[PDB]
């Protein structure tokens, strides 16, 4: 176990669909330009997740 | 529209280089993205039409 503590990446797996978080590149949302979908992804390679 | 001209005239400035892209540097490549998602291309487009 280590300690989390501010400023420190971390990695979050789904514990259901043994799947990894990220930000998704696709925009649903149609208010916002800017603002990007969060999704999961089944690799955990990239800086996304 | 001076305002806007003057923002997107900074942007590209702030751009990164052909070189970096071409050798791949992470940072350079998240800023070009980073860039690309703020300015759409076809805005560009139009009001150069």
């Amino acid at each position: 176990h280590r300690t989390l503590l501010y400023g420190h990446a971390i990695l979050l797996r789904h514990a259901h669909s043994r799947m990894y978080l990220s930000c998704l590149t696709t925009s649903r949302s149609m208010t916002d330009k800017l603002a990007f979908d969060v999704g999961l992804q089944e690799d955990a390679t990239g800086e996304a997740c | 529209m001076s305002f806007y001209a003057a923002l997107i005239d900074l942007l590209g400035r702030c751009a990164p280089e052909m070189h970096l892209i071409q050798a791949g540097k992470g940072e350079a490549l998240r800023i070009r993205a980073i860039l690309r998602s703020l300015v759409p291309l076809d805005d560009l487009v139009g009001i150069i039409s």
